[PDB]
DNA sequence: TATCTGGCCTGTCTTA
DNA sequence: GGTTTTTGTCTGGCTTCACACTTGATTTGCATCACTGTGTAAGACAGGCCAGAT
DNA sequence: CACAGTGATGCAAATCAAGTGTGAAGCCAGACAAAAACC
């Protein structure tokens, strides 16, 4: 974006509020009025100046039940949580390394009629 | 050896693939029509004489008692001395087989018109099986007749035959069967000597041996170019068959054969693989103990004939040769050569 | 700056035009409606669009609040696909495009649809046979099947000229009844039966063969195969249930001549006057069909296993075929009838009086008869005993007649009739052939006239519904001098209209009782008609057709119940599948044009994909 | 007498 | 210039949403194969033959 | 160098589906001010 004096003016506002009032959340309608009457020659000439640097600033921006795999991964979660892309190439490495799939594969097996039917 | 053309009547689209002639006193005739016998020529037989390179099929009519023999395709056929023909086997036109046995013969020549006599003979003991493609042949050996009867193919049996392959094809066991016409027996003969099938041979007999020519075996799928002589003994007791494989056998599935003269025969025509036509022909010379096969001069083939995949023909008898490729098609389905030696 | 249009600005421009009116709104929707600006909006919009007749608009929003999603399943694609004749190679660029555009993919990818086919085509569920089919396989994972059945092809053998394809006969029955079950349930609930009642049911099934000409050859290495085809077909024609001492009519075809409903069983490209072709590749379909008569089809249909015996009538064949396939001789012969034993003379002098006797059974013994020539008998005297049966038998059909081809032939007859009117023939034995050519152009130029009638090559089944009428014989009077001879042509066709519904109604009983109780008596006199005021072509002679139809219509209708629906016409109605399947719904090719085709065509004859196109009309 | 043109016919050739 | 309408900016936090990796299985996209049809009747020209004209 | 198909095949590319917390985008509030078209 590229800032207008007035929005200058505004944004320093809001770090004067900021830094005399730490522990407070402004009210945005409110502050818009209470700048508004700020803004409403020679203060403003600051602000003047400070958005032409901007104006600069905006020239440089121009340039279905699971698979086997699926049943032994959601089981071996929690022990990984106790050790999600890091979770999940831990599960398949140790998926690959391990008869030992055949139980998942059986389960799938009773799985995959009821999801045809 | 010389080549001629042939034109054809009418009627030519009754010669096939599987087609017989006969010869009966230097008259030729022609059996297995195309489909069934129509209007025009009951009995499904003709008389078929070429006049100068011509050839008109004319219906021949049957006696009051003969039978009506169905066209067959690829019957065993042979000649018996009184002048008689066999037909055993064959397709129908309704492509099933028969296991009945005709014969034919002239009842009558008046006119130069000729009746013919088809008798059924009825066969008992050991019949062999509905075939087509199979040789029989008549021996002689002291003083006695029989018939033999070797090779060819059938459909599969009916425990095994399904639907799904309702027209799958087997060798038949090779078998010699020994066939008595005058009492209507058959015998057969297992052999070491013939362990495998063997159809669209070539069949010689002399006296009370028949020499077993070329020929395809369907399991193997091989043409052997084998020549296998198979020995009848006519004693008082019963007979006994005797068979000697001899090397020196040509190799060839479906060829014709003719008789030049006594005791000399040609071999031409047939396959020397499914793709090879045999163009070769081949003379053979027959000794009391002893057959020769020699190479003879090939014939002045056309480039129709050279470059044919099919080629079909029979014998006409005196020593003439009636061939057949498939012609062009819309004009005539065939194109039909006279080959004379 | 003049006002842009609301609908171009940004988001916040405009926001600040409609701040004045969105304020204003706020008000409305804490005063009458609950603070509800959401659902105040949307009802203010949806109102203002049908205000416009814009309802559609209004409609979708309504199903994008929803929020339900939009999607046809692939069995409902398959259907879609099938029956409004799209190729797979055109349908995929509909399913591409609309995939596109809406961004949704409403239509399946072809790949889903060829698995929904799946289910509709044989050899998917499992049947057993028992006793079980002899000479028949037991396996039930049987699709298409080559249509040669094993025909040996080397080259020794006999020339293998067709290429072929089919399904296997229980096979396809079995797919056809699951095709039904749907129809054949709903058919026991208006009966007011037991949906789970399980008893004998009993499938009647129309068979039917023809033969097409003009089948052009593909270009292609391949058998060099002839320019002709022949199709066996099968229509499921009613299903009873025994239930008591009553056979209950679960189903019965509504329309028994569709296209819709004739099932392709069996092409091949070959010639059906090629008898040594024509029994080797339809003898396994015989067999197969022989098996079934002496078994029960236990087949589970919805849960509930239920039993099915068949029973088989061929008569969708045309007398050509009819006879070639009984061993009877050609049309041309003296044995004119193929349902009696009457000659051409015979049935010219008695006309009306004869009954059926020739049947598949008889004419295989007469055949035996033939061949074995027991009385040693001369060839003549041979042929008069076995009456012409001079042929082996190998297809069983009805003794019936074809009601196209009837109806063809008639009108044929009464073209001629026609001619030889103008001619005065009744009147001038002798004539030119020029003299004939001219009586032929004056009655074609008037029907075109009188009728819209063009002349046509060969006579054709509309040609005949619409010559066939008496404004046709009023045209044609005023080409013929003699009003005596009016009179005849008038009662002519008075009893030939009379007539002809009993043969080609569905019901006859039911649709004309009087043409079918007058049927002897009408027949009577059109026969007398001919034989005395048409001498000059009616002494001595008479039409195969002719005969079928004066002679044998009461008892064929009292046996069977109908003619019309018997008839070949849906079948010959399937061979104008055949050619737009061919061209336009198979990979063309030699090697695939004959199953593709078998396979498309048999789902385009699904009811099951056919009811999803009546769901307009619930 | 002794030729002689014109129709007539058939048959191929060029493009469809 | 005066005037009128588009687009913002200032802030804190509200919601909604895509992304983050891996594994095996489905589901889509797409090119590949050898072949399709639409190309389509009659006029120009020569050369033989024989009866009636020159 | 005609050209838009004719359907089945099979291989490559996309998509799916689950675990949870990142940041990014849009948005609200009042008030005033850049730009950007018109007398
Ligand atoms: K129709
Ligand atoms: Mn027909
Ligand atoms: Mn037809
Ligand atoms: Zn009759």
């Amino acid at each position: 974006g590229k800032m207008s004096s007035y929005a200058f003016f505004v944004q320093t506002c809001r770090e004067e509020h900021k830094k005399k009032h730490p522990d407070a959340s402004v009210n945005f309608s409110e502050f818009s009025k209470k700048c508004s009457e700020r803004w409403k020659a020679k203060e403003k000439g600051k602000f003047e100046d400070m958005a032409k640097a901007d104006k600069a600033r905006y020239e440089r921006e121009m340039k279905r039940p699971p698979s086997a795999f699926f049943l032994f991964c959601s089981e071996y979660r929690p022990k990984i949580k106790g050790e999600i892309g890091d979770v999940a190439k831990k599960l398949g490495e140790m998926w690959n390394n391990t008869d030992d799939k055949q139980p998942y594969e059986k389960k799938a097996a009773k799985l995959k009629e009821k999801y045809e039917k | 050896v010389s080549l001629q053309m042939v034109t054809v009547g009418h009627n030519i689209a009754l010669i096939q693939p599987g087609f017989s002639l006969m010869n009966f006193d230097g008259q030729v005739f022609f059996f297995g029509q195309k489909g069934w016998p129509k209007r025009s020529c009951p009995t499904g037989v003709f008389h078929f004489d070429i006049k100068q390179n011509h050839l008109k099929l004319k219906p021949a009519i049957f006696s009051k008692d003969s039978c009506y023999l169905p066209p067959l395709r690829y019957p065993a056929t042979c000649s018996y001395k009184k002048h008689q023909y066999i037909i055993h086997g064959g397709k129908t036109p309704n492509n099933e087989l028969s296991d009945k046995i005709y014969i034919m013969s002239v009842a009558c020549k008046n006119n130069k018109k000729v009746t013919f006599r088809c008798t059924e003979k009825d066969l008992v003991g050991d019949v062999p099986e509905p075939r087509y493609g199979h040789s029989i042949d008549v021996v002689y050996s002291r003083g006695k007749s029989m018939g033999v009867l070797f090779g060819g193919r059938s459909y599969m049996p009916s425990t095994q035959r399904t639907t799904e392959k309702w027209n799958s094809v087997a060798d038949c066991l090779p078998h010699v069967f020994l066939i008595d016409f005058e009492f209507g027996c058959a015998t057969s003969y297992i052999l070491p000597e013939l362990q495998d099938g063997l159809s669209f041979h070539v069949s010689i007999a002399r006296n009370d041996t028949v020499y077993i020519l070329g020929g395809h075996s369907l399991a193997s799928n091989i043409r052997p170019a084998n020549l296998y002589r198979i020995r009848v003994d006519l004693p008082l007791g019963t007979p006994a068959v005797n068979c000697t494989v001899l090397p020196g056998g040509i190799s060839v599935s479906s060829a014709i054969l003719t008789q030049t003269n006594n005791d000399e025969f040609v071999i031409v025509g047939g396959y020397q693989l499914e793709n090879q036509k045999r163009m070769v022909c081949s003379l053979v010379s027959l000794g009391d103990n002893t057959i020769e096969i020699s190479e003879m001069e090939t014939p002045d083939w056309t480039s129709d004939i050279k470059h044919s995949k099919i080629w079909f023909g029979s014998n006409m008898g005196n020593g003439t040769i009636f061939l057949g490729i498939p012609g062009d098609n819309k004009s005539e389905a065939f194109y039909f050569y006279t080959l004379r030696c | 700056r003049p006002r842009q249009h609301l609908l171009s600005l940004t988001r916040r421009a405009q926001k600040h035009r409609l701040r004045e009116l969105k304020i204003q709104v706020k008000e409305f929707a804490d005063k009458e409606e609950g603070g509800d600006v959401k659902a105040v909006c949307l009802t203010l919009f949806l109102l203002a669009l049908r205000a416009r007749n814009e309802h559609r608009q209004a409609d979708e929003l309504e199903a994008i609040m929803q929020g339900r999603g939009s999607g046809l399943q692939p069995a409902v694609c398959l259907a879609i696909r099938v029956n409004t004749f799209l190729s797979c190679s055109q349908y995929h660029k509909m399913y591409r495009t609309v995939k596109a555009i809406t961004g949704r993919q409403i239509f399946q990818p072809l790949h889903a649809l060829r698995n929904a086919e799946k289910v509709l085509l044989p050899g998917y569920h499992p049947f057993e046979w028992q006793p079980p089919l002899k000479n028949v396989s037991s396996r039930t994972d049987v699709g298409i099947i080559d249509g040669l059945s094993g025909l040996a092809s080397s080259v020794d053998e006999y020339p293998v000229d067709t290429i072929a394809k089919r399904f296997r006969y229980d096979s396809a029955l079995v797919s056809a009844l699951m095709d039904m079950e749907e129809d054949i349930l709903e058919g026991m609930r208006s009966q007011d039966l037991d949906d789970y009642l399980n008893g004998p049911f009993t499938v009647v099934v129309k068979e039917s063969c023809d033969g097409m000409g003009d089948v052009s050859e593909k270009h292609g290495s391949g058998p060099a195969v002839p320019e002709k085809a022949v199709r066996f077909s099968f229509t499921v024609m009613r299903i009873t249930i025994e239930h008591g001492s009553q056979n209950v009519k679960v189903f019965e075809e509504p329309k028994p001549n569709s296209e819709l409903c004739c099932k392709p069983l069996c092409l091949m490209l070959a010639d059906e006057s090629d008898h040594e072709t024509l029994t080797a590749i339809l003898s396994p379909l015989i067999a197969e069909r022989e098996a079934m008569k002496s078994s029960e089809l236990t087949l589970e249909m919805g849960g509930i296993p239920r039993t099915f015996k068949f029973i088989f009538r061929g008569t969708g064949y045309d007398e050509k075929l009819v006879r070639e396939v009984e061993g009877l001789e050609a049309s041309g012969s003296v044995y004119i009838c193929t349902l009696c034993d009457t000659t051409r003379l015979e049935a010219s002098q008695n006309l009306v009086f004869h009954s059926i006797t020739r049947s598949h059974a008889e004419n295989l013994q007469r055949y035996e008869v033939w061949r074995s020539n027991p009385y040693h008998e001369s060839v003549e005297e041979l042929r008069d005993r076995v009456k012409g049966v001079s042929a082996k038998p190998f297809i069983e059909t009805v003794p019936s007649i074809d009601a196209l081809h009837c109806d063809i032939g008639n009108a044929a007859e009464f073209y001629k009739i026609f001619q030889l009117e103008i001619g005065e023939v009744y009147k001038h034995p002798n004539a030119s052939k020029e003299e004939r050519k001219r009586w032929q152009a004056t009655l074609d130029k008037h029907l075109r006239k009188r009728m819209n009638l063009k002349p046509i090559m060969r006579m054709n089944g509309n040609f005949a519904r619409k010559l066939m009428t008496q404004e046709t014989v009023d045209a044609v009077c005023e080409l013929i001098p003699s009003e005596e001879r009016h009179e005849a042509l008038r009662e002519l066709m008075d009893l030939y209209l009379k007539m002809k519904p009993v043969w080609r109604s569905s019901c006859p009983a039911k649709e004309c009782p009087e043409s079918l109780c007058q049927y002897s008596f009408n027949s009577q006199r059109f026969a007398e008609l001919l034989s005395t005021k048409f001498k000059y072509r009616y002494e001595g002679k008479i039409t195969n057709y002719f005969h079928k139809t004066l002679a044998h219509v009461p008892e064929i209708i009292e046996r069977d119940g109908s003619i019309g629906a018997w008839a070949s016409e849906g079948n010959e109605s399937g061979n104008k599948l055949f050619r737009r399947f061919r061209k336009m719904n198979a990979r063309q090719s030699k090697c695939y044009e004959m199953e593709d085709v078998l396979k498309h065509h048999w789902l385009y004859t699904s009811k099951y994909l056919q009811k999803f196109m009546n769901a307009h009309n619930a």
